[PDB]
């Protein structure tokens, strides 16, 4: 059974930094794609960053392209999102995400609970 | 010169179906019977020729394409097929002369905790041509708007990882597949039987 | 009708649980072109599935898990006849049984939609 748990958000004054963690279980962290998404209050869930096993290894949205770095750790089966130079606009709940295919060629999108990041 | 089929069939590493590998076979003598009579394959289909007459035939060239899919998709590796495998990954010509050889490869490709290393293409602007190979990894634009190199609304990564779990049913299992294509050009035949 | 391979199956009938039967399938035509003999099955209310298979050149056999250890498929080249010995029968084996022959090689599991020369189908009832 597939499981994703986010951790590491919190309260930060502008210019600060955080390291979000996505602990995965039920599947190896080395795989096609693991993504990080954002949902702010009132807005819609926003794709932030992703890591891949084929092609360009990491991709980032334009708004975070110089400040965030995504990485994978196979030992702990975790995916990290280092966020530097934080801004109030980065304030949101952060989720990690994988898409699996099943016995009937159906696709299902897994998510975690999320972690809150608040910047001032 | 005996044809080097062990190099393809016994290769320690196999490609994902989207980046399927190809070797060329020429100027040698192939003993198909030892492959066919081997009891090491669960599928040995042929198109255009009878497998019992292969050692009596000669061809201009042979092509050994090899990859990995799931077992319940081996039926898509055949002419006239449809679906994501045959349309976006590996297409056979309508007039295919050759043979498809497949076997469960949990032997080498089983992984405790899961094996997500094998991938297949999910989206494509058009269908592949017979024996075309698309290995690109650009974001797929499923809408009127450009993707500008990132994911977003109607912008998706084009490859998907097979969830090969030891707990899976017998059809959602890693199968190594080798396609022998027999070239019937108007040229001297360099690959013959004994 | 115009097919170069013709299968005639027989040996069906009814029997009580625990008993045994022996289906036979005799071919005429391009005997040497046949590479693969498969036994299929259709029970009331179910699709036609695969019971057993035999690679002609090899003698190698495959059995579905629902008949593994009870059914035996075998070949007789003297009579050009394949046999399915059904032992330890139970009422869930009640079905129309078919034999089919291929010339394109072999493939397991069996699949109805491959190209096959088909038999007529012989009834088997177990109560």
């Amino acid at each position: 059974q597939v499981q994703l748990v986010e951790s590491g958000g919190g309260l930060v004054q502008a210019g600060g930094s955080l390291r979000l963690s996505c602990a995965a279980s039920g599947f190896p962290v080395y795989r096609d794609r693991m993504a990080w998404y954002r949902q702010a209050p009132g807005k819609e869930r926003e794709w932030v960053a992703a890591i891949y096993s084929a092609g360009q290894q990491t991709r980032y949205a334009d708004s975070v392209k110089g400040r965030f770095t995504i990485s994978r750790d196979n030992a702990k089966n975790t995916v990290y999102l280092q966020m530097n130079s934080l801004k109030p606009e980065d304030t949101a709940v952060y989720y990690c995400n994988v898409k699996d295919v099943g016995h009937h060629y159906e696709y299902y999108d897994y998510w975690g609970q999320g972690t809150q990041v608040t910047v001032s | 010169n005996l044809c080097p089929f062990g190099e393809v069939f016994n290769a320690t590493r196999f490609a994902s179906v989207y980046a399927w590998n190809r070797k060329r076979i020429s100027n040698c003598v192939a003993d198909y019977s030892v492959l066919y009579n081997s009891a090491s394959f669960s599928t040995f289909k042929c198109y255009g020729v009878s497998p019992t007459k292969l050692n009596d035939l000669c061809f201009t060239n042979v092509y050994a394409d090899s990859f990995v899919i799931r077992g319940d998709e081996v039926r898509q590796i055949a002419p006239g097929q449809t679906g994501k495998i045959a349309d976006y990954n590996y297409k056979l010509p309508d007039d295919f002369t050759g043979c498809v050889i497949a076997w469960n490869s949990n032997n080498l490709d089983s992984k405790v905790g899961g094996n997500y290393n094998y991938l297949y293409r999910l989206f494509r602007k058009s269908n592949l041509k017979p024996f075309e190979r698309d290995i690109s990894t650009e974001i797929y634009q499923a809408g009127s708007t450009p993707c500008n190199g990132v994911e977003g609304f109607n912008c998706y990564f084009p490859l998907q990882s097979y969830g090969f779990q030891p707990t899976n049913g017998v059809g959602y299992q890693p199968y190594r597949v080798v396609v022998l294509s027999f070239e019937l050009l108007h040229a001297p035949a360099t690959v013959c039987g004994p | 009708s115009s097919s170069q391979v013709q299968l005639v199956e027989s040996g069906g009938g009814s029997v009580q649980a625990g008993g045994s039967l022996r289906l036979s399938c005799a071919a005429s035509g391009s005997i040497s072109s046949i590479t693969y003999l498969g036994w299929f099955r259709q029970a009331p209310g179910k699709e036609r599935e695969g019971v057993a298979a035999l690679i002609t050149v090899n003698g190698h056999t495959y059995y579905a898990d629902s008949v593994k250890g009870r059914f035996t498929v075998s070949l007789d080249n003297a009579k050009n006849t394949v046999y399915l010995q059904m032992n330890s029968l139970k009422p869930e084996d009640t079905a129309l049984y078919y034999c089919a022959a291929a010339a394109w090689g072999y493939a397991w599991p069996l699949h109805q939609d491959d190209y096959w020369y088909w038999g007529q189908g012989t009834q088997v009832t177990v109560s």
